[PDB]
């Protein structure tokens, strides 16, 4: 629970993770939060400009 | 502009209005009582639109 907390920070913007729970729901929904947070930084770049 | 029927006043008024409309005397007063007496300038308020941060 403390090991993969960094890999959520490793899924925070960038830096592709080394530990990958290959294809189950943790892989997909771990990409869903990952999909969500990349909108926020593109919007951050769009708003600051 | 309305005068009663058969009144001789209307024809000099008919020469009056067609003169004042030709000189833009109406248009200057239309600028007055709509825009200069208006509480906004529609392009002055159009020159005031500057917004900010994302909700």
């Amino acid at each position: 629970i403390f090991n993969s907390l960094w890999f959520s920070l490793g899924a925070f913007m960038q830096q592709g993770c080394d530990i990958s729970p290959r294809s189950l729901s943790g892989r997909i929904v771990g990409g869903v939060w990952w999909f969500f947070t990349l909108i926020i930084i593109s919007s951050y770049t769009a708003n600051l400009a | 502009i309305a005068t009663p029927k058969g009144s001789s006043l209307g024809t000099p008024v008919n020469l009056a209005v067609l003169k004042l409309s030709e000189q833009g005397v109406l248009d200057k007063l239309k600028n007055k009582w709509w825009y200069d007496k208006g509480e906004c300038g529609a392009k002055d308020s159009g020159s005031k639109e500057k917004t900010s941060a994302l909700s």
